[PDB]
RNA sequence: CGCGACCUCAGAUCAGACGUGGCGACCCGCUGAAUUUAAGCAUAUUAGUCAGCGGAGGAGAAGAAACUAACCAGGAUUCCCUCAGUAACGGCGAGUGAACAGGGAAGAGCCCAGCGCCGAAUCCCCGCCCCGCGGCGGGGCGCGGGACAUGUGGCGUACGGAA
């Protein structure tokens, strides 16, 4: 009874999808995601589980607005200027 | 038929208007060519079309900014897009004048006691 | 002399101004990104779309998602030249927002649909 | 469930949208390794864990 | 576990020493970078010293040496009165000056 | 009427201030100059009156 | 001048005068709430000692704090391990309660910067400091070569990292055989130092 | 019976700014064990270590003696060699364990409160004029405001200072 009878009612599930993290771990009864920390201001992530913060770090993403500091770092961090016209 | 900016520069801005409503017609046309079978020189002109749109809305916006940015060019307070963006750190950091500025202890130390060029074994 | 009729003290209304900015945030106003013609995407000219077309008298066109019925009958309208009866709307299983745009009994849908290129 | 969000008929749609194979003119291209998609998902296996 | 007539050793390796271990082989490229900023610093000040300012005359404590002769910090504030230097000009021609050192002798 | 905080503390403080045995240091300012004396020390401190902007 | 004097009278607490303005002050301030922006110094002598001048962007903030040691946050008993670690009523936190005092203060204002902190009064459950601290960003302060050394952002949060007077006396660093630790930049710097193997090139 | 100053305390979509989060190899402040060793084990050891929390920079922290020494004295802080597996600590068991001096790398000193003298001689904000203004400054013109005598600025701080 305890074993293939009982697989038989899952039938409500307990986690969705995450709003920050994106990730199925948002608990509905808690309102808590235990990945990230959703209604916490700072993300979840700990010392004892390397691997999960390589999975999520700075790296993993886009960069979208940090590869261009990158460059204008690179360059100077130059504002308000043009090349010479031809 | 190609669209260049130089052209687009001098032109004013009921004309770049007027010529962006119609690249956004002749792309709605070509949409409805596209679903409709179409042919190939038919579907090879949606990217031409949108190019001269993206170079129009770029003339178009340049422009507005550069004259915006001359009307607030002296006034002291400044919207925030047209503010330098440096960075988070560059912004909060200090003035260049008060870096150089020096209380008059030392400017009295500086000005008595400079430091002099010498040299020895003579 | 003003008595304290109530034994409640309750916070008195002061004034307050109305915000008048010595500068605006940003130099300009954002342009609109839902212009009448990135919302109409295309018609769609199934076999379907064709008979609904040819015996309802009505229209059938792929729309932006972020569209109402308010803003597709207004860009019918000035598009097309045309007047709208009423707009039926639904999202398919693919991400994209169809609508069906009756055309009033003044308008023939065969025709406009010849107009713009659709058969 | 027919009784679905917005989120989650969006999720479902672009699921869809990436089900469809490989095309077979990539295979012509000059530095391509791809035979076939390798990600295709079927819904009796695989059964998508929302 | 000893064995016929070995030193007691104890050795100070009980805790996580491998976290700590620092090598050396930064060693050549600490010397090069020691040498470049040591070259520009003298040819920064083109004619003054490169070794600095002048250094005082100073004997040892620690009864042990209690006959070396080393450089001082600088020159007491007695010594310059002698010599007729003021202490704050002291610094700007090239004279070591530091106020802690008493004169006994 | 239950008054705001600090209302009800300042009056209270002032009742403290009664309640409890002032040392003389502090109860030297209760014995205040008169009316009429103060009028004439304002009037001849007025002529003296500091460089003002 | 007059701060002479009030210093010489506020190192006489066990007066009759100086017991009863403290006892006032502390009914007074406990009537208030935990943590409350102060108009002026109560102590301004003390201020004008430890760095506060009377110019726009200086602030200063009662804070109260709850007296007494700091027992284990562990459930009834549950120290598991060996008897040492039992211990959960008479252990004693290593800062003190005025380094606490500001640091509330200054996680409360983050934007300012706490400068020091002075006594003012305490009861037998509750402790009152008043945390002197600065607006960063004060064009009084920016412009002001002596004062914007504060305004360097080497200098965020002082009483985070222990760099504010009393979060000082709690590392215990300074010179001398007394402490022989903290030689180093800290205790840790100190003990890095002392257990690392250093293994050179030709050993 | 109302008005006028002051002190404490509220309201703002009031004018202009600031903090929030991320990374975290290196750094600073807390909290903080048990595996293990002692051939058992409870003090010890593991170990101010891992785990947990908070806070920055390109470095951080520290730093110019309420010092070291007892010598014919040295002279801020930081790091390297040595001191030294030493003084010392420890069911004096297992084990733990620095500092001074010496040789080097580098080397840079200073500022307040108080004490007192100068008519607040000081500072912030808003208007106009001139320069440059894309790390918003300088000068002048404003009986235009505010902060400040419950103390701003100039001289001046233990090596003495002021007249
Ligand atoms: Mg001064
Ligand atoms: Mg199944
Ligand atoms: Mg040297
Ligand atoms: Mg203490
Ligand atoms: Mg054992
Ligand atoms: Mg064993
Ligand atoms: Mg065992
Ligand atoms: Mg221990
Ligand atoms: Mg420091
Ligand atoms: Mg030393
Ligand atoms: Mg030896
Ligand atoms: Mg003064
Ligand atoms: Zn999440």
């Amino acid at each position: 009874t305890k074993g293939t009878s009982s697989f038989g009612k899952r039938r409500n599930k307990t986690h969705t999808l995450c709003r920050r993290c994106g990730s199925k771990a948002y608990h509905l009864q808690k309102s808590t995601c235990g990945k990230c920390g959703y209604p916490a201001k700072r993300k979840r992530k700990y010392n004892w589980s390397a691997k999960a913060k390589r999975r999520n770090t700075t790296g993993t993403g886009r960069m979208r607005h940090l590869k261009i500091v990158y460059r204008r770092f690179r360059h100077g961090f130059r504002e308000g200027t043009t090349p010479k016209p031809k | 038929a190609k669209i260049k900016a130089r052209d687009l520069r001098g032109k004013k801005k009921e004309e770049l208007l007027k010529q962006l409503d119609d690249l956004k017609v002749e792309l709605s046309q070509l949409r409805v060519a596209k679903v409709t079978g179409g042919a190939a020189s038919k579907l090879s002109k949606i990217r031409v079309v949108r190019k001269s749109i993206a170079r129009v809305l770029t003339v178009i916006n340049q422009t507005q900014k550069e004259n915006l940015r001359k009307f607030y060019k002296g006034k002291k307070y400044k919207p925030l897009d047209l503010r330098p963006k440096k960075t988070r750190a560059m912004r909060r950091r200090l003035n260049k004048h008060e870096e150089s500025l020096k209380t008059k202890k030392q400017q009295r130390k500086e000005r008595l006691y400079p430091l002099r060029k010498y040299a020895v074994k003579a | 002399k003003k008595i304290r009729t109530s034994p409640t003290f309750r916070r008195p209304k002061t004034l307050r101004l109305r915000r008048q900015p010595k500068y605006p945030r940003k130099s300009a106003p954002r342009r609109n990104k839902l212009d009448h013609y990135a919302i109409i995407k295309f018609p769609l000219t199934t076999e379907s779309a064709m008979k609904k077309i040819e015996d309802n008298n009505t229209l059938v066109f792929i729309v932006d998602v972020k569209a109402n019925k308010h803003q597709i009958k207004q860009a019918v309208k000035k598009l097309y030249d045309i007047d709208v009866a009423k707009v039926n709307t639904l999202i398919r299983p693919d991400g994209e927002k169809k609508a069906y745009v009756r055309l009033a009994p003044d308008y023939d849908a065969l025709d406009v649909a010849n107009k713009i290129g659709i058969i | 469930s027919s009784h679905k969000t917005f989120r989650i008929k969006r999720f479902l749609a672009k699921k869809q949208k990436q089900n469809r194979p490989i095309p077979q003119w990539i295979r012509m291209k000059t530095g391509n390794k791809i035979r076939y998609n390798s990600k295709r998902r079927h819904w009796r296996r695989t059964k998508l864990g929302l | 576990a000893p064995s016929r007539n070995g030193m007691i050793l104890k050795p100070h390796f009980h805790k996580d020493w491998q976290r700590r271990v620092a090598t050396w082989f930064n060693q050549p490229a600490r010397k090069i970078r020691r040498r470049k900023a040591r070259q520009a610093r003298a040819r920064r000040i083109a004619p003054r010293p490169a070794s600095g300012p002048l250094r005082p005359i100073v004997r040892c404590p620690t009864v042990r040496y209690h006959t070396k002769v080393r450089a001082g910090r600088g020159f007491s504030l007695e010594e310059l009165r002698v010599a007729g230097i003021h202490k704050k000009v002291a610094r700007t021609i090239g004279i070591s000056v530091d106020p802690r050192r008493r004169n006994k002798s | 009427v239950k008054w705001p905080r600090y209302i009800r503390l300042q009056r209270q403080r002032a009742i403290l201030y009664k309640r409890l045995k002032v040392p003389p240091a502090i109860n030297q300012f209760t014995q205040v100059l008169d009316r009429q004396t103060a009028t004439q020390l304002l009037k001849l401190a007025h002529k003296y009156r500091p460089e003002t902007k | 001048g007059a701060y002479k004097y009030i210093q010489e009278l506020w190192r006489k607490k066990q007066s009759d005068v100086m017991r009863f303005l403290l006892r006032v002050r502390c009914w007074q301030y406990r009537q208030l709430s935990a943590l409350h922006r102060a108009p002026r110094p109560t102590r301004p002598d003390k201020a004008r000692r430890l760095g506060y001048k009377a110019k726009q962007g200086y602030v200063i903030y009662r804070i109260r704090v709850r007296r007494g040691g700091r027992k284990r946050p562990v459930p009834k008993g549950a120290t598991y391990g060996k008897p040492v670690h039992h211990g959960v009523n008479q252990l004693k936190f290593a800062r003190s309660l005025q380094s606490v005092a500001e640091e509330r203060a200054g996680r409360h204002c983050g934007a300012l910067r706490v400068l020091n902190s002075y006594w003012v009064g305490e009861d037998s459950t509750y402790k009152f400091f008043e945390v002197i601290l600065i607006d960063p960003f004060h064009k009084a302060i920016r412009r002001n070569p002596d004062t914007q050394w504060i305004t360097k952002p080497v200098h965020k949060h002082r009483e985070m990292r222990g760099l504010t007077s009393a979060g000082r006396k709690s590392r215990g660093l300074g010179k001398g055989h007394k402490f022989h630790h903290t030689i180093g930049g800290s205790r840790r710097a100190a003990w890095r130092r002392r257990n690392t193997l250093q293994l050179h090139r030709y050993r």
